């Protein structure tokens, strides 16, 4: 009962009045992860710049598109519901992703399969957006990591 | 993963109860599960998969562990009619 | 309780998200769908498709999924009406008339 | 007339740089040029056309008919509105060879 | 001269009549917030 | 409008007194309507409704054009036909990717004999990956692993990144752990007959 | 940016702080010693001191109490934020305007959101007056059709023309001519200059992010015994606690 | 594998020990009886555990009478559907008629069978319109695109292609190359080219084939894909002087307040057409090097960076903007030309 | 628990219960039509005898 | 109890019609203001009581537990039965070992019927006074059934003075109490208001 | 100072505590109106 005289209480001694809040507010975006400036940190940096981005991303309802290792995963969102719809290939490089891209309206596109490095050369030209971390120059047992860590900073956020 | 336990369907429902209405009237829920989406969780539902399955003939869920039961699916917030039905009638049969 | 709320209405406003999936009217369209996906990997589970045949998989599923959030409609009960779907499915069509 | 602004002043560049860079390739182009200068003898004669064209691409959705359409209800979901790319600049690059000629 | 035309639309103002005295808007615009500013301290004398 | 009396004057609609007055909103409209609608066919057969569009209690404020683009598809949640235009076989004997096969003589022998023209059609007269559909169709509906499965194959996608974002936020690198799913029964496992 | 290092007490504490950005250092102190002297505090100081929601305006204009400068970015006289080191400021500085410009506006980046909007309302206007044929056509017009070969046509008219009358409601006084129809977007650059801009700085020499409250003070207390409009029913309060 | 049998036998002889042929102890076992025989607790002990072990079951399901062989689950929903009753009958009418109305719905479709209708291509668009009515009237660029169309869509086009304002294209060279084998010699023509806007776009290509014409072709999809944009403010172009140096070359700019095309008048039309119009150039060549104009050029441009940049990262002040009077510029405005 | 100072026993590594969720995924469609096909199989040699 | 508890609760389904019909739902847009008799966890539990209604009529015979008879009563008197409550409070003699809620479960029936019952609430009441065991709610329902019967005593009501100073309670039968009190110049702490 | 568009400002006026008297007020004025015009600066920094 506390829930309802409390919520009543609100409203008889609130009133948010939102004619302003069209304007750009980067309210509604904080850090989450701990940080604090040494040589070791300096992966940290980028994925907290990587949820401020994002966070402001939040109320698009725009389709999304990934290639994994083997399969792909897709979430088809619209204004009105949001599916997900994965498949199986053995050549995720084929000619065929397009028709996806149309049928389906993808805004936004992701990778995550270590062997799929044709991506950022062909699809950096299309002004679309990308997430890649595998052309980065280090060894390849973190690059592996860090492209699950994008995953999963960026899908916490969109869905 | 080892089978039906009369403790862990009745306990684990009140020990999720007794949190919620310690925490307040608007809670933070963090990383939690709210009220929506326990009720929607699949981990949940198992509660319930075998809770009614306590509620069969031929297994022995004691009636005491039924009050913990159904006294805090009160406050959760879940009410079903078979769980009604499929309680009432099971005390209807150690009688019988 | 308002000396939190900066950061948990942050994690909330993601989480309703997850409730804002599209209501439905037609549950048969997921049985549908569910029934297609089955078929879907079976016929390619050792093997890709090809274009052609690609096409004919995702459009199914553009398509059935507007009857989950299209209401139910008028279906058919006659087994005269019956048979000609069969034949507008066989290209046969009445000749001896 | 407005008010000047920053935009206004960079492209009374731009007007200036595009015709005064390049040099001109060939004199006998001169005998071509008075085309233009038969027209302004008619352009009163041509003054309603411009009012239906300059209707017809700004200002004519506003009083356009309910001319009635089928549309598939697949396509009505996925609706997006963007620009994609103007159609001034659909022409050919063109060449400019002066080590040798 | 866009944000200012721009703002004003959002609150269903003409932006582009002459009939503005400038000042009798900033007198409201403070009241506006003045009122809101009302509301939040009477928490601040109850919560007090 | 103009002058904010809509509220005042008229009152606001209500589906009795449109049924009330059907006729009189009807007269300038064709004749093909006025029979269809008629108090005589209605309530004889003991007909139905559903009021698709009632259920999604609107207010007139999600109907100005703007919000017309997040509420399309609440206006209008009944499908349409999709009307049988020329397109028909017919139009594979004209088209050039279509080469009609020729067949001989021979090939008459099995078409009827197996299959009398007196017997009705079923579902063995289609092809099989049709005919499998079906088969799925009417078994999904049972099966309790596929149900389960599907009705939360999204929430495992979500439950995944939510514990791996704790692992992000504490820098520890994310990470699994056992048992977190449910049991689903590994048939290899089990022993079920070759032949039912 | 200001970067309170040390003690303040009077006119100046209540001058520096209405700037957005005063940071409040371990090394402040920050009093306000006037009632000391027998004189009130002054310059605009009585503005902002009465604005705060606890009343500590008037804990601090009477009683001189010192306050670190957490306990000063908290409390709502100063900016949430707080300053950490000198170290390695320009170089962190330059990467934000590196990125930053000021040369664009609210034109470059919202100067098209109106020819899209007005597209739209012309554009479902056509579908909406199109798709009812679709449904009238099906529903009514034939005299049989399987899709709704059962369906009490007298009822399912009303469903439409109890529809139609509300898109006639709604959508009157609309003029597509119309600027109040529209989406209508600005941008604001102090406010981005805290949020977006100070990102890299926010890492190392300012706090990034506001957290917290007040502790070193008992607010409820004061709150309860420095509410009324007299001094004697005051001392009565606190000593009653 | 004399090796190998020692090891296994000593694993089957470990496992053996794990069994328990007899009692381990007495007290426990009757204490563990006691309790659960008080109440009547032994049931849940039988049920539980013969579920997750079989042993115990076989022991126990020989004092059991009355067994029951239900199917197993999972060939469970098969079952049912084989032992469909008459009444059963009745959803399989519908069942049939729920699928049957979807296949006729993909045959109208022509969903059917497999159909193309998208064009999935990647092949990009180059050089069109040689020829379409001229020009039009100079008009606003407001009309936007509508996805009408589930099938079409302008997804998969570049920007670089996508890219507004037009270009023109520089020769520089063309050579003639050659491939020794062992039965005969090949020719690969070449072709280079330049190309760019007056607005700091800018690029160049490598055109290489079996034709002078080919190599053209070829070249232009490269420069296009190769476009850069520069560092430029429309006033005030060049701050400061740079140099580039390749091998055996090296350009020099300094800044002037007019331009002095005095030079190659190949980059007196390359420093127009990236927008240094603010400039005066100077050439360090014993010898030419067609190769060696551009990559000296692409060192020079990209280490230009604007006043306000030039603020920000040094403490240098270029120019000042100031919404100032006209009266301290004696009423002439500053042309910047 | 003080064997290792620098490791945590309960977690696993990532993206192992995607595949062992998927294998079983797998697994009944190939039971399932089994069941399936023999049904129609049954057909063409009982009604050929 | 538990099941009266979580029929009597007034509250919207996970899923499915909360109420008989979609007919009934048109008046109730709000839930927790409506009624016992539309909900459907409620009509379905009284088909089940009154058939247990005559299986524990049978078995309660020649019994003398009270803490037993004392829960039926309430379990059923929380339905809407009353006369299956009555008979089984008849039955009772002894007064031994006793749980509070089986004394506060009773009085319900007494104050229901006091000209019936007059005794057992003169016994019950003289017992629980010498209880140190008791909740805060069972001490409020104590005094307001007392006052239905005007049976009340200062020992009944120092219980609470011992027993509501440092906290409330969320039992609902406060605000009569509370107010009714002050008539007779008595006063409770805050925890009261 | 100048580091950028910054202006690293420092009060050394320690001897007489930095009061506010005039000629220490006609400075900060002479300073921080003179940082406002100067648009090739972006921001500042005020420190003792």
């Amino acid at each position: 009962m506390i829930n309802k005289k409390l919520n009543l209480f609100l409203i008889e001694n609130k009133k948010l009045l939102k004619t302003n809040t069209e304007i750009y507010n980067l309210n509604k975006n904080f850090n989450l992860i701990k940080f604090f400036k040494l040589t070791n940190y300096k992966e940290i940096k980028a994925l907290i710049s990587l949820l401020k981005c994002i966070n402001c991303l939040n109320k698009l309802n725009k389709s999304i598109f990934i290639f994994n290792k083997n399969f792909i995963t897709v979430v088809y969102k619209t204004n009105f519901f949001k599916k997900l719809l994965t498949y199986k290939f053995i050549n995720i490089e084929l000619m065929l992703t397009l028709k996806l891209f149309i049928f389906f309206n993808t805004r936004i596109f992701i990778n995550t399969s270590d062997t799929f490095i044709k991506f950022k050369s062909e699809y950096e030209t299309y002004p679309e957006i990308l997430f890649d971390c595998y052309h980065n120059h280090f060894s390849r047992k973190r690059v592996k990591n860090l492209s699950y860590k994008m995953f999963l900073l960026i899908m916490y956020n969109l869905i | 993963r080892l089978g039906f336990d009369q403790k862990m369907t009745s306990e684990t429902l009140f020990y999720l109860s007794a949190t919620l209405n310690s925490l307040g009237p608007n809670p933070n829920h963090y990383f939690d599960y709210n009220l929506e989406l326990l009720k929607d969780s699949w981990r949940f539902d198992d509660l319930v998969g075998d809770f009614r399955y306590g509620l069969k003939s031929g297994v022995e869920f004691s009636p005491e562990r039924i009050a913990q039961g159904l006294r805090s699916l009160k406050k959760l917030g879940y009410s079903n009619s078979r769980i009604t039905r499929e309680a009432i009638q099971k005390i209807h049969r150690m009688l019988t | 309780s308002e000396r939190s709320k900066g950061e948990a209405e942050m994690q909330e406003f993601l989480k309703k998200k997850q409730m804002e999936v599209g209501k439905i009217r037609n549950p048969k369209a997921v049985e549908k769908l569910n029934a297609f996906r089955i078929w879907r990997e079976q016929k390619y589970a050792n093997r890709d498709p090809t274009a052609a045949e690609f096409e004919q998989i995702m459009k199914i599923e553009g398509e059935l999924i507007l009857e989950s959030t299209l209401a139910p409609y008028g279906q058919i009960e006659t087994d005269k009406e019956i048979e000609k779907t069969y034949l507008h499915l066989l290209d046969i069509q009445d000749f001896s008339d | 007339n407005i008010l000047k602004s920053k935009k206004t002043k960079i492209k009374n560049l731009l007007f200036f740089i595009k015709y005064f860079s390049v040099l001109r390739k060939r004199q006998s182009r001169i005998f071509n040029l008075a085309r233009v200068k038969s027209r302004l003898s008619k352009r009163r004669f041509f003054k309603k056309k411009l009012k239906k064209k300059k209707i017809a691409k700004y200002f004519f959705q506003m009083f356009k008919k309910l001319k009635f359409k089928h549309k598939k209800y697949i396509n009505l979901i996925n609706l997006d509105f963007y620009f994609i790319r103007n159609k001034r600049f659909f022409r050919l690059h063109r060449l400019y060879d002066i080590r040798k000629k | 001269i866009y944000d200012v035309e721009e703002f004003l639309q959002s609150h269903n103002i003409n932006s582009k009549s002459p009939a503005i005295n400038i000042a009798d808007l900033r007198e409201k615009f403070y009241l506006m917030e003045k009122l809101n500013r009302k509301k939040i301290e009477k928490l601040n004398r109850l919560s007090q | 409008d103009k002058y904010n009396l809509v509220d005042e004057v008229i009152p606001k609609p209500e589906f009795k007194e449109i049924l009330k007055n059907i006729d009189y909103l009807v007269d300038q409209a064709s004749t093909s309507i006025k029979v269809q609608i008629a108090k005589e066919k209605n309530q004889n057969k003991d007909l139905y409704f559903r009021g698709n569009f009632l259920q999604e209690n609107l207010k007139p404020e999600d109907l100005m054009w703007k919000h017309f683009h997040n509420n399309f598809v609440s206006i209008f949640p009944e499908s349409m036909p999709e009307q049988e235009q020329i397109s028909q076989s017919v139009q594979n004997e004209n088209d050039i990717r279509f080469h009609p096969k020729e067949l001989d003589i021979v090939d008459y022998g099995s078409s009827n004999s197996k299959e009398q023209e007196n017997r009705k059609r079923g579902e063995r007269d289609l092809s099989k990956d049709n005919q499998i559909e079906i088969e799925l169709y009417r078994r999904i509906k049972t099966d309790p692993f596929f149900r389960h499965y599907i009705q939360n194959e999204i929430k495992y996608f979500t439950e995944r990144i939510e514990d791996g974002v704790l692992d992000i936020a504490q820098v520890i690198v994310p990470a699994d752990r056992k048992n977190d799913t449910p049991f689903y029964y590994d048939p290899t496992l089990e022993d079920i007959p070759l032949d039912l | 940016l200001i970067n309170i290092n040390g003690l303040i007490t009077g006119s100046a504490a209540s001058i520096f702080t209405r700037a957005p950005f005063a940071l409040g250092s371990k090394n402040t102190k920050w009093r306000l010693n006037e009632t000391s002297l027998g004189y009130i505090p002054d310059a605009g100081a009585s503005y902002y001191l009465s604005r705060l929601n606890m009343e500590l305006g008037t804990f601090l204009a009477l009683t001189g109490w010192q306050i670190d400068g957490y306990d000063l970015s908290r409390s709502g006289i100063a900016f949430e934020r707080m300053f950490a080191t000198h170290q390695n400021i320009e170089e962190n500085w330059k990467v934000a305007h590196k990125k930053h410009d000021q040369e664009t506006t609210s034109e470059d980046l919202y100067g098209l959101n109106k020819f899209v909007d007005l597209t739209k309302q012309l554009y479902y206007k056509e579908t909406y007056f199109s798709q009812l044929n679709e449904e009238v056509y099906n529903r009514i017009h034939k005299q049989g059709e399987i899709y709704y070969r059962n369906e009490n046509k007298r009822l399912a008219m009303a469903e439409i023309l109890y529809k139609h009358q509300m898109q006639d409601r709604a959508n009157l006084g609309f003029k597509a001519d119309d600027l109040f129809n529209r989406s209508h977007e600005i941008l604001n650059r102090l406010l981005h200059y805290e949020q977006c801009v100070m990102f890299d700085l926010g890492l190392e020499n300012i706090e990034l992010q506001t957290s917290g409250t007040v502790t070193s003070l008992p607010l409820f207390t004061i709150g309860r015994c420095f509410s009324a409009n007299s001094i004697e029913e005051i001392i009565e309060r606190l000593r009653e606690e | 594998s004399r090796s190998g049998t020692i090891v296994k036998t000593m694993q089957k002889i470990s496992d053996k020990f794990k069994v328990k042929q007899t009692v381990a102890d007495k007290q426990k076992l009757q204490s563990f009886l006691t309790e659960q025989t008080r109440d009547g607790s032994i049931k849940e002990t039988i049920d539980v555990t013969a579920k997750y072990d079989a042993e115990f079951k076989t022991f126990i399901k020989d004092y059991q009478a009355k067994h029951k062989q239900y199917p197993h689950i999972l060939d469970l929903s098969h079952y049912s559907r084989e032992n469909s009753t008459l009444s059963k009958s009745n959803q399989l009418r519908q069942e049939e008629i729920d699928m049957i109305e979807e296949f006729r719905n993909r045959k109208i479709k022509k969903i059917n069978e497999p159909i193309d209708l998208i064009d999935y291509s990647k092949d990009p668009e180059i050089n069109e319109a040689d020829e379409e009515a001229g020009e039009e009237d100079f008009t606003l660029h407001q009309d936007p695109y509508i996805q009408e169309d589930r099938n079409h869509g302008y997804k998969a086009k570049e920007m670089r292609m996508g890219l507004n304002d037009d270009f023109m294209i520089v020769l520089l060279d063309r050579d003639v190359t050659t491939q020794v084998t062992t039965l005969n010699r090949v020719n690969h023509f070449r072709y280079l080219i330049f190309m760019g806007n007056a607005n700091g776009l800018v690029g160049y290509g490598k055109g290489k084939g079996s034709d002078f014409e080919e190599a053209l072709d070829n070249a232009i999809l490269h420069c296009k894909r190769n476009l850069i944009a520069v560092p430029l403010d429309i006033f005030h172009t060049v701050p400061e002087p740079l140099e580039g140096h390749f091998n055996g070359f090296q350009i020099k700019i300094h800044p002037s307040r007019t331009f002095n095309p005095w030079g190659a008048p190949v980059l007196a039309s390359m420093l127009l057409l990236t927008g240094l119009r603010h400039c005066r150039f100077k050439t360090i060549s014993k010898k030419v090097n067609s190769y060696a104009l551009c990559m000296a050029y692409f060192r020079m441009i990209t280490k230009n960076r604007t006043p306000k940049d030039i603020c920000e990262q040094t403490g240098k002040k270029i120019y000042r903007e100031n919404w100032g009077a006209p009266y301290f510029l004696n009423h002439v405005s500053q042309n910047f030309l | 628990d003080e064997s290792k100072l620098y490791r945590d026993f309960e977690r696993t590594k990532f993206g192992s219960n995607q595949r062992d969720q998927r294998i079983i995924f797998e697994r009944h469609t190939s039971h399932m039509m089994k069941r399936i096909n023999q049904s129609l199989e049954r057909e063409e040699k009982i009604k050929k005898l | 109890l538990a099941v009266t508890e979580y029929s009597n609760s007034k509250l919207s389904e996970f899923k499915g019609q909360t109420f008989l019909n979609e007919k009934w739902a048109d008046f109730f847009p709000q839930v927790d203001e409506a009624d016992r008799l539309f909900f459907v966890q409620f009509l379905d539990s009284q088909k089940l009581f009154i058939e247990v209604s005559e299986v524990v009529l049978e078995q309660t015979k020649n019994e003398k537990d009270v803490n037993a008879l004392g829960k039926y009563a309430a379990a059923f008197g929380n339905i809407g039965l009353i006369g299956v409550s009555k008979e089984l409070v008849k039955r009772i003699t002894s007064l031994e070992g006793m749980s509070t809620q089986t004394g506060i479960c009773i009085l319900r029936v007494c104050s229901e019927f006091p000209e019936e019952f007059s005794q057992l609430s003169e016994n019950i009441i003289q017992i629980l006074e010498k209880s140190s065991d008791i909740t805060a709610s069972q001490a409020i329902d104590l005094v307001y059934y007392e006052i239905a019967l005007n049976k009340v005593s200062e020992a009944s009501l120092n219980i609470l003075k011992q027993q509501s100073k440092h906290i409330l309670d969320e039992n609902p039968r406060l605000n009569y109490v509370s107010q009714y009190l002050k008539l007779q110049g008595v006063d409770l702490g805050y925890n009261a208001s | 100072k100048r580091s950028g568009d910054v202006a690293f400002s420092y009060l050394n006026g320690e001897y007489k505590q930095n009061t506010l008297d005039t000629h220490m007020i006609k400075e900060i004025t002479r300073f921080l109106e003179s940082y406002e015009i100067d648009s090739s600066i972006r921001a500042v920094f005020l420190e003792n």
